[PDB]
RNA sequence: GCCGUCGCUGGCAGUCGGCAGAGCGAGAAAGAGAGUGGCGCGGACGCUACGCCGCGACGAGUAGGAGGGCCGCUGCGGUG
RNA sequence: GGGCCCGGGGGGCCACGCGUCCCCCGCGAGCGCACGGGGUCGGCGGCGAUGUCGGCUACCCACCCGACCCGUCUUGAAAC
């Protein structure tokens, strides 16, 4: 289920990474990046992901399926906002508060966004 | 421009010196690195007045500053630039810190991504 | 719907403010008794002095119910059986004070440790100074410092003893739940004496501190404290 | 155009015959030498004037070789008109019995 | 609808009444006192009218924030104080200013500023003083004093008058108030003998001179 | 919580006795008319003395 | 004020959000319980539950015992 | 003196309503002030790009106090 393999994955698993008295994890669909149960995103069936883009502008939004949990090809689906700043991050909050899809981790998701538009944004 | 800290508290230190070994002044072989003195008959031992001070569990820093650059982040050692995408995220509270082996080529990339990142590298010039 | 609902909590939000509306109005008329019953108690042992004067009599007044008690030596070199007796006195560290009622068992028990101990009759006020400023009560025994009324009345309420000016009408007229009133206390963790002791060793008659002083331990309350 | 310091003699720190608490400093104030008469001196600032060999900033004017260790006159000391003070950076024992600063304009009049 | 009364008990201890609660409401007459019982605008666009959003949901988010700090119930702002006064620094007096520039200088005292500072000024002709500024603690209070009472100090200076705004040029408006200042002190203290050669004179301690040992 | 000191603190004193209240309201108002009584006394004294 | 130990086997799965109503510091064995007759889509952190947080007391040590080491060296199976 | 200082013919008060019977002689609302569940200022002043600011720790030196060389067997070691 998802605490059975959190009691598995939660040690000795190849995205874990340890130094410094810190400890992270680096997974493709980690938000906040760090060792977490609630932040892990590849064991539950809901799972929201923020990613920069393919080209330079816009943000990816990753969503996982409850259909295909067991398929891993067709279980994500990317969806590209290549929008204005305000208009993005109330996108990705009508994704995840209305929608009824993990309502735990919008707040993150949006602090998430805001870093990757910062980060895209030209540098002074 | 520098990069600043969310929160900047007063570190305190109880004490900034470092606990030299017993006897360390006299012998070459004797090395700094502390040892307890396990004697019947030694002066540090059993806290003799104007001795040499032994590390006790009261000297330890506070838990809000350990661990913290008197900058006021904290540490953490990266190699390669996939390492920055883990601190984007964490990046008011926690550093970067290109480790010693890396090249000049993957430092520049390094640098350049954490410019992008806005993340404080603590040795951004490392190489030139 | 909701609107019966908001209703009935105000309306039980009202029951709980006049229910501790009342209790304040009990505390202050207890203390207002209390106040009196101290005038009362301070006036007829003056008129019992004066009437045997009047007659040509001498009025001997009743020995004192209540004692207060300081462990003014250490704990280095103590014999064993006097430790037994300190730490059935909750007395563990230096210049800590109890209360003690008084009765054959105690007079020996204090009796036993007299080298060490400090023990005299405290005044009103001094109990006073001892339970405001230095009230720590045994709340699932831990040393919880008495900041309101609410977590005297929570331990001892049973007891009838629901405010501090409960707890220190008990202590300072021992009654029946004396030992429920001290076993609340927390020994009293108090200073060092300002500007001196006369000596440490030696009895109270022989020109020192330990021992008994009755009216004398008024001014060394005053001075840790 | 005068002094406007009252002369004080650092006699050294605070300490028993074989311990020292050197943050506490004892300073004996020139004239005073009672319990009653030293009453004024309470809570005025203080400070050891030196100078060195490298310059350092002065404000209100030019740069200059004087150095100071400003401090607090916390509570008197014995009975002959001592008096203690705590410093902000504990002072050296070059300045045992030499002259520091105590000021007035921290007033109580 | 009803006018503010003041306080009617007196202030008799802080924090205290003078009179007990009961009192206090016989004089309240309280028995015949008895009671029983945004964000959007619409605006027309020349479509329809749009309904525009005030205070909306922000573009940029930090990494982390703090939270917020406990209510804390005693801590006033500065202009919030209550502003002391010695019983010696009186509206007339002489003072000594210490720790300024003008070091040792005796300056005339003439009234208490709003934000807390002493408003001192000395003749410019005599002291080389002008409308200054002094702190209450960093001043000895000399016990000489003039007969102050009878002047009319103008009242658009205050503290927000002497702040400092960013050379400094003197303004006219300062010579002005000083010469205004000036024509009402003189006067008064040229009536006491050898008091502008005190005033003139600066304060310096010399040897065998303690401020424990001399009063003032 | 941090222990305020009661017999320091008035508002302290005043959570835990209300009563202390109408006991330090008292003291001051009798302290004041015996003072007045105390002068009167003495002005009664001066008078005499004069007389 | 800070560090650590012990105890309360204390608290936290309640982040229950137009599928909503934001609490269980309060002296008093037990329910902010169901019924039936007379415009604006909005709300910081969290929780490696081997983690986080709050209360109190405690802190010497030879021989000796136990626990924690994201202290250190060498080699192997995985992993970066 | 004690009994709400039993009862009858100038000062303080944690006492405020209406109707019925017997005996004795549960929601009224609004605005501040603040000795009230641990500090704030909605207060400021100076010195600065060719000589100055900060660097607790680490390089050297000066001063005060402390201060006998480690391990060992030993009741006891700085031990002649
Ligand atoms: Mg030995
Ligand atoms: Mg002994
Ligand atoms: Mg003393
Ligand atoms: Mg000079
Ligand atoms: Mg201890
Ligand atoms: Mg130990
Ligand atoms: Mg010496
Ligand atoms: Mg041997
Ligand atoms: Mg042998
Ligand atoms: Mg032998
Ligand atoms: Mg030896
Ligand atoms: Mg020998």
């Amino acid at each position: 289920s998802a605490h059975l393999q959190w009691m598995v994955v939660r040690n000795c698993s190849s995205f874990l990474i340890k130094r410094n008295k810190q400890t992270y994890s680096t997974e493709p669909n980690n938000l906040k990046a760090r060792n977490s149960f609630r932040y892990n995103g590849l064991i539950h069936r809901k799972t929201v992901g923020v990613e920069p883009a393919a080209d330079g502008k816009g943000v990816v939004v990753v969503m996982k399926r409850r259909s295909g949990q067991r398929k891993p090809a067709t279980s994500y689906v990317r969806t590209t906002i290549n929008k204005n700043a305000r208009a993005t991050l109330s996108s990705i909050r009508h994704m995840i508060r209305k929608n009824k899809y993990h309502p735990d981790l919008r707040m993150a998701a949006i602090r998430r966004a805001s870093a990757i538009l910062r980060s895209q944004k030209p540098v002074m | 421009a520098a990069l600043r800290p969310l929160v900047k508290p007063k570190i305190v230190k109880k004490r900034t010196k470092k606990f030299i070994r017993h006897q360390s002044d006299r012998y070459v072989k004797i090395k700094r690195n502390w040892r307890k003195p396990r004697g019947i008959d030694n002066r540090v031992r059993r806290r003799f007045k104007g001795q040499i001070l032994m590390p006790n569990i009261g000297y330890g820093s506070n838990k809000k500053t350990k661990h913290m650059l008197p900058s006021g982040f904290r540490k953490f050692l990266v190699h390669n630039v996939k390492e920055l995408e883990v601190l984007l995220m964490c990046n008011k509270s926690y550093c970067a810190e290109i480790a010693h082996n890396v090249s000049s080529k993957n430092r520049k990339a390094i640098v350049e991504r954490a410019a992008q990142l806005a993340i404080r590298v603590t040795n951004p010039n490392a190489r030139l | 719907n909701f609107a019966e609902l908001k209703i009935k909590r105000l309306r039980k939000k009202f029951a709980q403010k006049m229910l501790r509306k009342a209790r304040r109005k009990l505390i202050y008329e207890k203390a207002k008794h209390y106040h009196k019953e101290y005038r009362q108690m301070y006036r007829t042992e003056i008129r019992m002095a004066r009437m045997a004067r009047k007659a040509g009599n001498f009025y001997v007044p009743a020995e004192p119910k209540l004692a207060f008690v300081i462990r003014i030596r250490g704990i280095n070199g103590v014999s064993p059986k006097v430790r037994k007796v300190l730490q059935l006195l909750r007395l563990r560290q230096i210049f800590n004070g109890t209360f003690v009622k008084l009765n054959k068992a105690s007079i020996n028990m204090l009796r036993i440790v007299e080298p060490y101990i400090a023990w005299g009759y405290p005044n009103l006020k001094s109990v006073n100074e001892l339970i405001y400023k230095r009230g720590y009560g045994k709340i699932n025994k831990k040393r919880i410092a008495l900041t309101d009324n609410t977590l005297i009345a929570r331990s001892l309420g049973k007891y009838n003893i629901i405010c501090m000016e409960d707890l220190i009408h008990e202590i300072y007229t021992v009654g029946k739940h004396f030992k429920e009133a001290n076993n609340f206390l927390w020994p009293f963790k108090l200073s060092s004496p300002r500007g001196g002791m006369k000596k440490k060793t030696t009895h109270f008659v022989e020109g020192g501190d330990a021992g008994n002083r009755e009216d004398q331990i008024n001014r060394l309350i005053r001075r840790m404290n | 155009s005068g002094r406007l310091w009252c002369k004080a003699i650092f006699a050294g720190y605070k300490r028993g015959l074989r311990n020292q608490r050197e943050h506490t400093a004892l300073l004996k104030i020139e004239g005073v030498y009672a319990r009653d008469e030293t009453e004024f001196y309470l809570g005025k600032r203080c400070a050891y004037v030196y100078k060195a060999k490298n310059n350092t900033v002065t404000p209100g004017g030019k740069p200059n070789k004087t150095r100071v260790i400003w401090g607090k006159v916390t509570r008197a000391h014995g009975n002959s008109g001592m008096v203690r003070a705590k410093f902000r950076s504990n002072l050296p024992a070059k300045a045992i019995g030499h002259r520091i600063r105590v000021m007035l304009y921290p007033s109580r009049i | 609808k009803g006018k503010p009364h003041c306080s009617r008990n007196p202030v008799l201890v802080r924090g205290i009444g003078r009179y007990s609660r009961s009192a206090m409401y016989s004089r309240k007459a309280l028995y015949k006192r008895k009671y029983a019982a945004l964000a959007t605008v619409t605006k027309p666009v020349g479509g329809g009218t749009r309904v525009v959003k005030l205070r909306k949901m922000p573009r940029y988010y930090p990494t982390e924030d703090v939270p917020r700090k406990l209510l804390s119930h005693g801590k006033k702002p500065f202009s919030q104080h209550v502003r002391k006064l010695r019983a010696s620094i009186t509206p007339g007096t002489i003072l000594i200013i210490l720790t300024g520039r003008h070091r040792g200088k005796r300056v005339v005292f003439l009234k208490q500023l709003s934000s807390g500072l002493l408003l001192v000024t000395g003749p410019l002709s005599l002291n080389r003083v002008p409308l200054r500024r002094t702190h209450q603690k960093f001043v000895i209070a000399t016990s000489t004093k003039i007969d102050i009472s009878g002047v009319k100090i103008p009242k658009h200076l205050t503290d927000a008058y002497f702040k400092k705004k960013k050379k400094y040029e003197i303004t006219e408006q300062r010579k002005v108030d000083q010469k205004a200042v000036d024509s009402q002190i003189l006067p008064k203290i040229k009536a006491v003998p050898q008091l502008q050669g005190y005033l003139r004179s600066v304060f310096a301690l010399t040897n065998g001179v303690y401020p424990h040992k001399l009063v003032f | 919580v941090l222990k305020k000191n009661p017999l320091k603190n008035l508002r302290i004193m005043l959570k835990l006795n209300p009563y202390a209240k109408t006991m330090r309201r008292n003291t001051i108002l009798r302290q004041a008319r015996n003072h007045k009584l105390r002068v009167e006394r003495a002005a009664a004294a001066l008078a005499a003395k004069s007389d």
